[PDB]
RNA sequence: UUUUUU
């Protein structure tokens, strides 16, 4: 049982999100640090900013910056203990898609011979891991002041019983089967990244994609408040 | 009465490598692709001779220890026959992918490697080919055994021979034979090498028709 | 009276010994090497003679040979010299004062990633090769930067050795049909340009498809 | 009802086949005799074969002739293993499932018209009152004239 | 003793053009032809 | 995993299935050393080598030479032989071997002066053939003798001895135990000091139970043991130098 | 160590894209002429997508099952880039493209529920079939995704496993001489289609080859079905695209999966009619 | 649930 009489397992309808709270500037030792939580999924993101290349100096590109992303899950995430060394295949992909989304809109043009590292550590996974990681990395980058095209927000969506669902939990990704996560920058409506692993029929596709994008826009209407609230309580202390 | 089974040989299948040789021996099948003279890393810089790498991969499972020993046998046979003093500080890579395993892999692998080194254009002093004999419980030898003849027999010998004076280049063994059986298998291998070396020349004339 | 010079239009195997009759010494071509009083064959091919003996093989990888017309690609620049990819073992070098009419006061306009037509002055086994874009008298006979807006592709060296004979077939028909201009390069590289894109594509297909 | 395995197909005799006399050592030839077989319409396999002939001294020679499956299936073999597993041929409405593979039971032992095949035969010397004095059992090669 | 291939048999020219398509190209080709002849 | 010949999936040692009660070895003197047989320069293709034997404990060490502020860095590798001890370890190991390698590296750098080796490295390789007793200390001593015969500059040798505590009602420290005396043991300690400069170079010892006074007595007893043990190593290295 | 592309190569190829003309002469919506060949033994296939050869092999064993999933069989995929395929494919250097292909193939043919896992279980908790497929990239001149998906589906269709008989607790397998190996249970045939986006989503292309991948900046993969169900999609290359583009892309991908499913069915029928009459390898349609 | 051809 997933959705009957319009109500889900968590007790929320098909359109609304989870409760997500993002905090900026955790680790003052680093450059940019963000901690976000979407329901019970905890995500932590650290970016060390545009520092020069320390070793292996042949990697540097002459025109644009280089973006390095590494995804590491905690060993105590789910019930079964999993080991991040010798379990690299799932992670290698999750890092390379982050590399794609943050070479998409980070403006590498302004930083020649520059390395930007984005490290994301997940502390407690409860479904929708990828969207939480992308949102944490976006808040972390906008801490450190790397100038980018647009605020980046990601979410997920499923399709059960003729209705689209937004922001799945672990239960709904477990039994259901249709997952579709996307990363979106809302100033131009351009979908930055798609992920979908399903048996979904073609005639429904557009519908769930709209709902997915709609959920992403709701994320953009929430985190923005946090960012503005944060930057407002910067300026009162300055001038 | 000792004769091989049916041979088929094809050149220039693949586009990207410098040479391509498919070799079908009975039911077994080995495809070999060879990159020509190319760039080396600094660690393998040998000023007299050319580095000659051999990679061998079977189709089931990931490759292991015995395949490493086989590809060392390939690199030593090839560097014995590849005139490698002519090209210093360059690397030649010989890649082998097992298509069909029907018995006597090393013979078909050496034949494919020889045709691939010919068609890629690396200068060599001589041709080389591989054959195999199988000694049963009685002592009747069979040239180029099948998997069932290889399974029943008490000895399997694989010989790579040379084209100038039919000398022994490489030899591998799974068996418990005696020396006179070795001498007879070597003589039968020389006759089989004569047949295969004629088959080389026929296919190399079959290419250059235009 | 066998295997000296009788097979002068046949297909040789690499390694079959042949010798010259008789002081008046001869010069050996690219495939053959010397051994005492005989000549050692290193490649497959058809033997041809002109008064020199030479064999030719349809091979893809180019070896650096002194004094050939080669299209290359600029890799990067390092001070006075800039390096060019040829498609051989090691990339060659160019000096900016080697182009026509250049000194420290006038830099020749060379950008990273532009093709260059020139010829090798030093090319041996011992060192890395170096090329120039100037004649022996001190002028450019069409050497230097080719330019842009013309399709580049890669073919076999045997096709270039067939097409650049004084007796050819395809080039006169192609020049007869419509206007275009092409550049051959002895490492196996063809540059083409026509007035429109469709004729450029048809030219590229007709050139590479034989 | 599984189809026949590959090792069982190897033990059949080879498909271009004619009568070989070297296996007919104890066999006797009766091609000159007329022998017919009657059958419920539409068979591939058939095994029955009969003849009756009047003798010179007022007697009758009556022959029952049976196809020899045993000349082709040696004991201990895998074809014998299949035939020992199935035991009998199971008949249904639409199709049937033969005990013997279709090559053998279709061509090499079904007594087709105007061809010679191996057979195992019984001969009775029976009177005009059809009581029997002498009975003969033999291996033979038989050329049937007609199928009915 | 030399692996050349231009001064073995015979080559053609440098930067061969066609259909008076280009310009300076025709003259260069003519010069090459003159060298050949 | 696939660079070695695989065999069975899971194997068990026979001693756990063995049904016998092995007796304790009894009572001994506390400062009862084992006889020491050491010789240096045994190997040929290595630049320096040493072989050290003490009762049932065997260890061998060899030193690869220097290869190409700035400071030298000796990285040391410690492999136990796969047939040393009752149970058979995996041929890579990976858990305990890096733990002993850090003890080796943090005990050898006070010995080897590295201002005389700019942009170079030293490879100290120790191999433990028979785990008869004090495993870390014999490895330290043999690595010190091998580095000394190899010809790198030092300040002093390194002499190390291990200790152990019998778990009786009156805890009495034992010096240089055997493997059975470690199997019965509760807590074991290992020290190593340069005897001329009279400074401790590294101490590593796992505990089960003790008090601050007892650990102090064990440390000073180990210092007495190493200072006591030194001259045999001295005369052995003198004879190894006289072979040169 | 791979040869770099010219600036003029880029400029001429983009100018060719701006007037809707490829290099070889096909249109924008045309796959290259494909060819399916089979090996001697079961489960060995060679797919030519057009100067691009992919070898496919299926092996199968009996492994004790995973503890959480006691009643179905495990699928295990390995797509390994051979050394001969591209001169820059040295082992250990190309980890990124390796993971990006491997995970895409694994997600498609596992989470699509393409072939049945529940048909494999012999004894629950003790004995279960375990299917390992291996794809080798032999020649690199185009989409490794499309040719790999074609090769994996053809190898899953062509493979046969040896019979086991369960009687009480007895698990008696047979040799391939003693029993005919049964074919494997397949629900449907999902397949991948690759789309190339050029200069920020203005120009849509199908099936780029080598130069056509070097000049592009966007790649998209859509996996579809005979019954026109979309299995998996994945974007790569760092591009930004509107949803109208993927909505028009699903339709063309449906037409293409229909045609290639027709080709695979002709391939299987022709190989089986070859093996009914003397045994050989059955070529297949190259159109 | 014999019995003869399938």
């Amino acid at each position: 049982l997933l959705s009957d009489q319009g109500y889900r397992v968590d007790g929320r309808r098909a359109g609304e999100l989870r409760k997500i709270q993002a905090r900026m500037g955790v680790f003052a030792q680093a450059d940019g640090s963000a901690y976000i939580e979407q329901g019970n999924t905890k995500a932590l993101a650290v970016v060390y900013g545009p520092h020069e290349i320390r070793g292996s100096r042949a990697r540097a590109l002459p025109d644009r910056a280089l973006v390095n992303c590494q995804y590491s899950s905690a060993t105590f995430s789910t019930g079964e203990r999993k080991r991040r060394p010798h379990g690299d295949r799932k992670s290698c992909e999750m890092g390379l898609q982050l590399r794609q989304t943050f070479e998409a809109a980070i403006l590498t043009q302004l930083h020649p011979r520059s390395q930007i590292d984005i490290y994301v550590q997940v502390l407690q996974a409860d479904g929708g891991t990828y969207a939480a990681c992308v949102n944490a990395a976006t808040l972390a980058v906008l801490d450190a002041g790397i100038p980018m095209r647009d605020f980046v927000c990601a979410c997920s969506a499923g399709f059960v019983d003729g209705t689209a669902l937004a922001d799945l939990s672990h239960v709904e990704e477990a039994a259901g089967g249709p997952q579709l996560a996307l990363a979106l920058l809302p100033a131009s409506g351009q979908i930055a990244l798609l992920e979908m692993d399903a048996r979904l029929h073609e005639d429904h596709l557009e519908r769930v994609l709209e709902a997915a994008a709609q959920a992403a826009r709701d994320v953009h209407t929430l985190l923005d408040r946090v960012v503005r609230q944060h930057v407002r309580e910067a300026s009162i202390l300055l001038g | 009465g000792c004769s091989l089974r049916h041979f088929a040989c094809e050149q220039n299948l693949l586009s990207r490598p410098d040479g391509s040789a498919s070799f079908l021996q009975g039911d077994t099948s080995v495809l070999a692709g060879v990159y020509g003279p190319a760039e080396v890393k600094v660690s393998k810089e040998i000023f007299n001779k050319a580095t000659l790498e051999v990679i061998l991969r079977p189709k089931i499972g990931l490759p292991g220890v015995a395949e490493k020993s086989r590809e060392r046998l390939i690199r030593n046979t090839c560097e014995a026959v590849v005139l490698g003093t002519l090209h210093p500080r360059t690397s030649i890579t010989v890649v082998l992918q097992v298509v069909s395993d029907a018995g006597s892999l090393l013979a078909c692998c050496l034949n494919a490697a020889c045709m691939a080194l010919v068609d890629a254009g690396v200068p060599m002093r001589a041709l080389f080919c591989g054959v195999a004999c199988a000694l049963d419980s009685d002592g009747t030898l069979v040239l180029d055994p099948t998997s069932k003849q290889e399974k029943e027999a008490r000895a399997v010998l694989t010989f790579a021979l040379d084209s100038v004076e039919r000398k022994l280049l490489m030899s591998s063994t799974k068996g418990l034979y005696s020396d006179t059986e070795l001498q007879q298998c070597l003589a039968a291998a020389q006759a089989a090498s004569q047949h295969v070396f004629r088959f080389y020349r026929e296919s190399l004339q079959r290419r250059y028709s235009k | 009276a066998r295997a000296a010079r009788t097979v002068l239009g046949q297909v040789v195997l690499p390694g079959e010994e042949l010798l010259l009759p008789e002081r008046v010494r001869v010069v050996c071509g690219p495939g053959l090497r010397r051994c005492g009083d005989r000549l050692l064959v290193t490649k497959c091919g058809r033997l041809r003679h002109k008064e020199v003996y030479w064999v030719d093989s349809q091979q893809k990888r180019y070896v650096p040979v002194k004094g050939d017309h080669v299209i290359g690609i600029v890799t990067a620049k390092s001070g006075d010299i800039f390096k060019v990819d040829v498609g051989g073992s090691e990339p060659a070098s160019l000096s900016y004062l080697s182009f026509e009419g250049a000194t420290k006061r006038n830099r020749p306009n060379v950008q990273v990633g532009d093709l260059i037509y020139g010829q090798f002055v030093v090319a041996n086994k011992d060192m890395e090769p170096e090329m120039v874009c100037i004649d022996s008298c001190g002028r450019a006979n069409g050497m230097g930067v080719i330019g842009q807006d013309g399709l580049l592709f890669k073919v076999t060296l045997g096709l270039i050795r067939k097409l650049l004979a004084p007796d050819c077939e395809i080039i006169q028909e192609v020049g007869k049909l419509y206007p275009l201009e092409i550049v051959f390069g002895m490492n196996g590289r063809i540059w083409v340009k026509a007035k429109t894109i469709q004729q450029t594509l048809i030219l590229a297909n007709i050139l590479e498809a034989c | 009802h599984q189809p026949f395995s590959q090792a069982v197909l190897s033990f059949l005799p080879k498909m271009p086949w004619s009568i070989t006399e070297k296996d007919m050592k104890n066999r006797e030839d009766l091609r000159h005799l007329c022998i017919c077989s009657v059958d419920p319409p539409g068979c591939t396999d058939i095994n029955d074969a009969l003849h009756c002939r009047e003798l010179e001294n007022g007697n009758l020679e009556v022959g029952v002739h049976i196809a020899d499956v045993s000349h082709f299936i040696r004991p201990g073999n895998a074809l014998d293993q299949e035939s020992a597993r199935r035991g009998t041929t199971v008949y249904l409405c639409e199709k049937r499932i033969d005990m013997v593979p279709e090559l053998l039971s279709s061509n090499l032992c079904s007594l087709k018209c105007d061809v010679d095949r191996l057979a195992f035969s019984c001969i009775w010397e029976m009177n005009h009152n059809a009581e029997i004095l002498k009975t003969k059992f033999t291996k033979s090669v038989i050329n049937s004239k007609a199928s009915l | 003793e030399e692996q050349s291939f231009l001064l073995c048999e015979d080559l053609l020219y440098g930067r061969m053009s066609f259909r008076g398509f280009n310009p300076e190209v025709e003259k260069l080709m003519l010069q090459m032809n003159a060298k050949h002849k | 995993d696939h660079r070695r010949i695989r065999g069975p999936e899971e194997s068990q040692p026979p001693q756990l299935y063995a049904a016998d009660e092995e007796e304790a070895p009894g009572t001994r003197d506390p400062t009862r050393l084992r006889p020491v047989y050491a010789r240096a320069g045994l190997l040929s293709q290595a630049k320096g080598s040493a072989y050290l034997e003490a009762g049932g404990t065997k260890v061998l060490c060899a030193v690869s030479g220097p290869r190409q502020a700035l400071r030298g860095r000796l990285l040391c590798d410690f492999r136990r032989a796969p047939f040393a001890g009752r149970r058979r370890r995996a041929p890579p190991g990976g858990c305990e071997e890096r733990e002993l390698a850090l003890a080796l590296q943090e005990a050898l750098e006070p010995a080897v002066r590295l201002g005389r080796y700019p942009r170079a490295q030293l490879e100290v390789s120790a191999l433990l053939l028979e785990d008869g007793g004090s495993a870390l200390a014999a490895a330290l001593t043999a690595a010190a003798l091998a580095l000394a015969d190899a010809g790198v500059e030092m300040y002093d040798l390194v002499v190390g001895c291990g200790l152990s505590l019998a778990p009786g009602p009156a805890p009495t420290w034992l010096l240089d135990p055997t493997r059975l005396e470690e199997e019965r043991a509760a807590a074991g300690l290992t020290v190593a000091l340069m005897p001329v400069l009279n400074q401790v170079a590294g101490l590593l010892g796992s505990g089960e139970g003790g008090l601050t006074e007892s650990w102090a007595e064990a440390v000073r007893l180990g210092l007495e043991g190493c200072q006591r043990l030194y001259p045999v190593l001295q005369q052995s290295l003198v004879r190894a130098a006289r072979r040169r | 160590k791979e040869t770099p592309l010219s600036n003029c190569e880029r400029r001429f190829l983009l100018r060719a894209i701006e007037e809707k003309k490829r290099l070889d002469g096909r249109q924008t919506y045309d796959y290259r002429n494909i060819r399916i060949s089979f090996g001697t033994d079961y489960g060995c296939c060679i797919v030519e997508l057009g100067k691009t050869r992919v070898l496919g092999q299926v092996s199968c064993e009996l492994v004790s099952p995973k503890l959480n999933r006691a009643t179905e069989g495990i699928l295990f995929f390995n797509l390994e880039l051979s050394q001969m395929a591209a001169p820059a494919f040295e082992p250990g250097r190309q980890s990124d493209l390796l993971v990006k292909l491997n995970r895409l193939m694994e997600r498609c043919l596992r989470n699509s529920k393409c072939i049945d896992t529940e048909s494999l279980c012999v004894v629950a908790g003790e004995k279960v079939w375990q299917i390992r497929v291996d794809l080798h990239l032999l020649n690199h001149d185009g989409n490794i995704i499309d040719a790999a998906s074609i090769a994996a589906i053809v190898a899953l269709c062509h493979f046969r496993r040896p019979d086991v008989s369960v009687q009480g607790d007895e698990v008696t397998l047979y040799t391939p001489e003693e029993r005919d190996p049964v074919p494997l249970s397949i629900h449907h045939m999902p397949i991948c289609v690759s789309f190339a986006f050029f200069q920020q989503g203005t120009y849509l292309l199908v099936d780029p080859n080598e130069r056509e991948e070097r000049v592009m900046d966007g790649l998209l993969v859509i996996a579809m079905n005979k019954h026109r169900e979309i299995c998996t999609i994945q974007s790569s290359g760092g591009i930004m695209l509107l949803k109208d583009q993927v909505l028009r892309c699903s339709k063309i991908a449906g037409v293409k999966v229909a045609e290639i499913t027709e080709l695979i069915l002709k391939a299987l029928e022709n190989d089986q009619k070859v093996r009914k009459e003397g045994g050989k390898f059955g070529f297949a349609e190259s159109i």
